[PDB]
């Protein structure tokens, strides 16, 4: 019985201007079981319109999900992405980074 | 119609080649096979591929052309035993139905190195009143034909077996009941040639 | 060159929460284009790239029968797993199963492969000829003296090198536009100096298709990959991919580090350099 | 296309 | 054929009658189905069923039934039967998801009858024909004919017995049964055969040759209140002897 921690990237689809329209990725990848909690975050609040891939794996089986919502970055608003997993020991919130 | 098959009846005569087309609709069919079946029994399975390109087992070969939508089936050297209608069947899956075809009869007649065309009358002992007309021993383009009037009941060509020297011969009967008629009279409608016995 | 199809299976059992989840996935290369999912709306095999939705009725009918079949043998599979390793009712287990082929540059068979997973290591594998079966453990070897009882090999066989590359040619030019495009990525380099005695120079690779890139830092010729931190390739969400690869470098040492870039939609490959 | 003959383990 | 086994062989009934047609099978598959075959259809689809405790329809499933609570039997109930239901019965079967042989067996067949009434059953007369008073004296062989006639259904087994034994050995029997008067459906029926051997074994006269008819009708079990002889499952046969000329 194998369990592997999720690898957790935040990120946009497009490069990130202030008041533009782009889309908020979210790429879990490497984990196992494939049971796992992803939500996207907007000044902490839960963001409803959230889109996600179907559930796909690599070559050592390990699960890949991408997770993506549309959005419109400004200065002020912060955007994280909030994962559960059972190997995780509390839940992991993983802040955007413009430049990452 | 997703399975069209050839048509029928097929005739080839013993040593030859019979060649069998079918034609399939569905694109996405994976498993292909033949089916052998006598008359008053039950389809048996003699052939399946799997994959294109030709499939050998024995004396029949199939090939498989799924570009085109294809299967084929050819009996080389081919016996009197083959004489069956055969179905052409065809699935996608596990859980596929099976698509048959209509199937093609064919018929393949024996070899007569040399025949000479007769017409016998036979009778017994029994209380049972009635004269039958065997036509045998003939060639094997000669056909039987039945609808004269609604007395005389004329059968079909059919091949006898005899393992003791290779002496297989055509054979058909005709007869009829409570009226009187002769055996060079049953047959008349029938095109015969011009050296067949008549009761001397 | 090289074209993939590829077909994807995960089922995950739910221990009194009745039957298992099932999801079925194909590709072809890096291009989703069917779907199944046990918990979606439809229940049938669903378009995921715009060159498939002209396939007619038969073609749905057909992959969403053949995808519920998949499902049901899985679905006794965790039951029977279960039974094989002696496992209680009171646990999530998993199995996955991945098939497909490959085809070269001349659209000719290549490859072939049909491998199975019980949660998340291997279980068998069809082996390079098509003909015999890698048993992992020995439970793995009771299935791989019933799987040559059942003549799965030879099935298999008959798909891989027949009727996998039949279909994946049909879906390459199918999909032109899209599965034989080649997308040259775009490159750029940022400087993000953390402290004052160290800088971390980031090469970026972004808006590509296929995923395979390859991307290698170097201090003036020889390869250096001893300070070096490399992402994942990460899908964008639009068909392209993105990837950056990183070095931590005593600064005012700059100038003499390069950064490559191996990417087929590149004629020669890119060397980068900041100033 | 998917393979057709899926079998138990 | 070792696998797919099917009851009966063959049956009459008459308009509203029930039966059962019994399905077995030997190789552990999932996928059963049931055929009926008719000269201008072909082969159609009845009702199939995919694993154990669960069934579905064909193409014709109208006034058919059937069950599945064990992988190894799949019997066809017909509760009123019609005589349109006249047809050559087909058990079929297929692995399913326990194999990859993708292959689909069937049952040797139930061939069924359904009249309007039950008079119109019928038992063959069975007459040997002697060979002719030319054949011996032109080709040295000897063709006995048979004659099995006036039977309805057309549900008959024909053989020859030399001095006791079944002979296969230079048969040629009719493949189907021919009509008497095709005009009717309640038409009864006729079977020819041939039986060839040499002028040095017809000549004979130790030896005994009997052409021997299977009919299957009636059991004792139906109901007769009539003027003829009731038309059960029964065997008839006539014969010829050994003669010197």
């Amino acid at each position: 019985m194998i369990q592997r921690t999720p690898k957790i990237q935040v990120y946009s689809r497009h490069p990130a201007e202030n008041g533009k329209s782009n889309f908020l990725n979210c790429y879990v990848s490497g984990f196992h079981p494939s049971d796992i909690e992803v939500d996207l975050l907007k000044n902490g609040e839960r963001i409803e319109k959230v889109e996600h891939s179907d559930l796909s794996f690599s070559k050592d089986w390990s699960f890949y999900l991408l997770y993506y919502t549309e959005f419109t970055p400004t200065e002020k608003d912060e955007y994280a992405c909030r994962v559960n997993h059972v190997t995780l020991s509390q839940p992991k919130i993983v802040k955007w980074d413009r430049d990452m | 119609k997703e399975v069209e098959q050839n048509s029928g009846p097929l005739s080839v005569p013993e040593g030859a080649i019979a060649s069998l087309n079918c034609t399939y609709s569905d694109r996405g069919s994976q498993s292909f096979f033949w089916y052998r079946q006598y008359s008053g029994k039950s389809p048996e399975l003699i052939m399946s591929i799997y994959s294109n390109g030709d499939k050998e087992d024995g004396r029949f070969t199939a090939q498989l052309n799924k570009a085109s939508q294809y299967v084929s089936l050819l009996i080389r050297d081919s016996q009197p035993s083959d004489s069956a209608t055969y179905l052409c069947a065809v699935t996608t899956d596990s859980w596929g139905k099976l698509q048959f075809g209509a199937g093609t009869q064919v018929v393949v007649t024996p070899d007569i190195q040399n025949p000479d065309p007769a017409v016998y009358q036979l009778r017994d002992s029994k209380s049972s009143d009635k004269s039958v007309c065997l036509f045998t021993d003939f060639d094997s383009q000669t056909n039987v034909s039945q609808s004269k009037d609604s007395d005389v009941y004329i059968t079909d060509k059919t091949v006898l077996d005899m393992r003791s020297m290779d002496f297989k011969s055509n054979s058909a009967v005709a007869w009829s009941n409570k009226s009187d008629f002769a055996c060079a009279n049953a047959f008349n409608n029938s095109i015969i040639p011009e050296d067949t016995f008549f009761p001397s | 060159g090289s074209h993939s199809m590829r077909y994807f299976f995960t089922s995950v059992s739910r221990p009194g929460r009745g039957e298992p989840r099932f999801i079925a996935v194909g590709y072809v290369d890096d291009t989703q284009f069917v779907r199944f999912d046990s918990d979606a709306a439809s229940q049938r095999m669903e378009p995921r790239a715009p060159w498939i939705e002209q396939e007619g009725p038969e073609y749905w009918d057909g992959e969403t029968r053949k995808v519920k079949a998949h499902s049901q043998t899985h679905r006794v599979d965790l039951g029977t797993l279960r039974g094989y390793y002696n496992q209680s009712e009171a646990g999530s287990h998993t199995v996955q199963r991945m098939y497909g082929c490959d085809v070269g540059s001349d659209w000719r068979f290549l490859r072939g492969y049909h491998q199975y997973a019980y949660d998340g290591k291997d279980y068998i594998a069809l082996k390079e000829d098509l003909r015999s079966w890698t048993a992992a453990d020995m439970a793995a070897q009771t299935t791989k003296h019933k799987w040559e009882a059942a003549h799965v090999a030879e099935q298999l066989r008959a798909y891989l090198e027949g009727t996998c590359v039949e279909w994946l040619r049909r879906y390459l030019e199918n999909g032109k536009e899209t599965l034989q495009r080649t997308d040259a990525p775009k490159t750029h380099m940022t400087h993000h100096a953390v402290s004052d005695h160290e800088a971390t120079l980031r090469c970026w690779a972004l808006s590509f298709y296929p995923a395979e890139i390859t991307l290698t830092w170097q201090r003036d010729g020889e390869d250096q990959t001893q300070d070096t931190e490399l992402v994942e390739t990460r899908p964008a969400g639009d068909g392209t991919f993105q990837k950056w690869a990183a070095v931590v470098v005593p600064s005012g040492q700059e100038q003499r580090y390069t950064c490559h870039v191996q990417h087929e939609g590149l004629p020669k490959p890119l060397t980068l350099r900041w100033e | 296309l998917l393979f057709g003959y899926p079998v138990y383990v | 054929n070792a696998g797919v086994t099917q009851t009966p062989k063959f049956q009459v009934l008459k308009t509203g009658q029930s039966m059962t047609l019994q399905c077995a099978q030997d190789m552990n598959h999932e996928y059963m189905s049931w055929y009926r075959q008719d000269p201008g259809m072909g082969l159609r689809l009845i009702h199939y069923s995919v694993g154990a405790g669960i069934t579905d329809q064909g193409e014709v499933p109208n006034g058919y039934n059937v069950s599945r609570s064990t992988t190894e039997d799949f019997p066809l109930r017909l509760l009123s039967a019609a005589p349109s239901q006249t047809s050559v019965y087909f058990c079929a079967s297929r692995p399913g998801l326990m194999s990859a042989q993708p292959e689909q067996y069937f049952g040797p067949g139930t061939r069924l009858t359904v009249t309007e009434d039950l008079k119109n059953v019928f038992p063959p007369e069975v007459a040997v024909f002697e060979p002719s008073e030319a054949e011996i004296s032109h080709t040295q062989k000897a063709t006995l004919v048979c004659l099995a006639t006036g039977f309805y259904p057309d549900h008959v087994e024909l053989s020859w017995w030399v001095n006791g034994k079944e002979v296969h050995s230079g048969v040629s029997t009719d493949p189907q049964p021919l009509k008497e008067q095709p005009a009717l459906n309640d038409s009864r029926y006729a079977l020819s055969s041939r039986l060839r051997v040499s002028a040095t074994f017809w000549q004979d006269p130790r030896n005994h040759f009997r052409c021997q008819v299977q009919f299957y009708g009636l059991s004792e079990n139906d109901e007769w209140t009539q003027d003829r002889a009731k038309p059960v499952t029964q065997i008839v046969s006539a014969e010829a002897w050994g003669r010197a000329d």
